[PDB]
């Protein structure tokens, strides 16, 4: 069932790769399937503050 | 009329407070009775990015700059630009400021990650981490180990809930499967247990079960995993792009109903920059296989021909339009495709004969398959492929050369890996096929 690609490290001599059914690889190719992406913070904001203001403070 | 230190001190308690959009309004009132001062304007623009203004922001800083001068407000506009996706700008403000501050480190870290520079924003947020102290140092470790987990998932090198996500990923993208699955069970019961002491960041950690499950094999469950996970209408854009790409994945032909739902999903807004540029390539991909599938050529071509303009980076596209001319009655000009492009480029040739030999073993020519097959060096000795040659060698009794390929793989192994499980394997079967024929 396996494209011959997923069966490097295996020797077996299959029939099939003699034929018109060969399945040397995917094709068409297998689709992409994405692992979603990791979590990432906005740390930048908690440093969004005023400057000293306790020069110019009454 | 009122004191103007007055005004700085109700100013600061509004700022205390947290209260921002009055804090503004006075800061209004106090620049319009003196506009030839810094603090105000300083406190104006930090007041506009807390109010997510941030156009207005820097609005101000660009039209007051002839004023400002002096330390010049680099971080403020460099975030500014940041939060409206100008970091190729950010890149610049923050290596052309006068002088290094903590807020310009972490805002560095931040772009150089968001340009997937992970070897620089590696190190610099590893100096954050270490010579940096403050009340955010878990959501450091967690951004230092998305950078990490980011890193080996894409450029592919071996490293609370939070935490336990980002490690799922990385496991993810280290290939290991079944412990990604218990750490992310973990995860889920530790976000059980903070939702407890809302339901969208659930789904997230949702995402990565039934991606695992559909890389495991188990297709039926995370299909339902991703219909439950999407039925909960979670508010962030680049999960639901990725989700219904995973959908996509899980679908392939089947169910065109789920695929044009989800690619009405894939391209939304925001999307483009949540996503990392392999991840964008990837939706790309699979909507040209999408629309070679059910939708109608015409669009199927002009996909991967976009995804082609991008082709350079990475994760070879040429194969969609190979099969689509395969699909047309059409397999020389795609034996052309594939051979020119193997000429290009020398280092991703070799994987990509293996596609050429297949078509020509479709009804014929299967000689000029093993000669492609034999001409993949390095790959040569590899025992599954040493199997088909020597099987497809022997469906016209090309014999001598079968042998031939036997006793070069062995002396490639034997010098290699000598007394390899692999290695001993081919030599007994060598013994065997000369056995046979003599």
């Amino acid at each position: 069932n396996k494209p011959l690609v997923e069966r490097f490290e295996t020797f077996c001599l299959d029939p099939s790769l003699v034929t018109k059914q060969a399945n040397l690889v995917h094709f068409p190719p297998g689709f992409q399937p994405i692992p979603c992406k990791p979590l990432f913070f906005d740390l930048a904001l908690n440093h969004v503050a005023f400057p000293p203001l306790e020069d110019k403070l009454e | 009329g009122v004191s103007v230190p007055a005004l700085w001190s109700e100013v600061n308690r509004y700022g205390q407070n947290g209260d921002f959009t009055r804090a503004l309004k006075t800061v209004n009132k106090i620049l319009q009775i003196n506009k030839d001062d810094v603090t105000a304007l300083h406190c104006k623009v930090v007041c506009l990015i807390q109010n997510g203004s941030f156009k207005e922001a820097l609005n101000v800083i660009n039209t007051h700059t002839k004023v400002l001068a002096n330390n010049s407000l680099s971080f403020e506009k460099a975030y500014c630009e940041y939060r409206l996706n100008r970091i190729e700008n950010a890149l610049k403000t923050i290596e052309s400021a006068n002088q290094q501050t903590d807020k310009l480190k972490e805002l560095y870290g931040q772009v150089l990650y968001r340009l997937e520079r992970y070897d620089e924003c590696l190190a610099v947020y590893r100096d954050l981490v270490r010579n940096s102290q403050d009340d955010y140092d878990e959501e450091r470790k967690t951004n230092l180990s998305a950078v990490v987990a980011a890193q080996s998932n894409w450029e592919k090198v071996v490293p609370t809930h939070e935490l336990c996500y980002n490690t799922a990923c990385a496991l993810i993208g280290q290939g290991q499967l079944n412990q990604a699955m218990k750490i992310l069970q973990k995860a889920e019961d530790l976000c059980r247990r903070s939702l407890s002491e809302p339901q969208a960041e659930l789904a997230i950690i949702h995402g990565q079960m039934a991606y695992i499950l559909q890389l495991q094999g188990r297709t039926e469950e995370a299909l339902q995993l991703y219909n439950q996970i999407i039925k909960l209408k979670p508010t962030d854009v680049g999960l639901l792009a990725v989700i219904a790409n995973n959908i996509i994945t899980i679908n392939k032909d089947q169910n065109v109903f789920d695929s044009k739902k989800k690619v009405k999903l894939t391209n939304a807004e925001g999307v483009e920059f949540k996503l990392s540029k392999k991840q964008l390539q990837a939706i790309e991909f699979n909507k040209a296989l999408l629309a070679m599938y059910t939708n109608q050529a015409e669009q199927c071509r002009k996909i991967s021909a976009s995804l082609q303009s991008q082709s350079p980076e990475h994760l070879l596209p040429v194969l969609i339009q190979a099969a689509q001319l395969c699909r047309e009655k059409q397999h020389t000009k795609a034996i052309e495709l594939l051979q020119e492009f193997s000429d290009q480029h020398p280092e991703n040739a070799a994987e990509i004969k293996l596609t050429m030999a297949q078509l020509k073993i479709s009804q014929g020519n299967i000689s000029k398959a093993c000669l492609i097959l034999r001409s993949i060096e390095e790959l040569k000795h590899k025992p599954g492929m040493v199997s088909a040659l020597v099987t497809m060698y022997s469906h016209e009794e090309d014999i001598d050369s079968a042998i031939e390929v036997f006793t070069q793989a062995i002396q490639w192994y034997q010098n290699h890996q000598p007394k390899s499980p692999a290695h001993l394997s081919l030599i007994r079967e060598a013994a065997n096929f000369k056995l046979k024929y003599g």
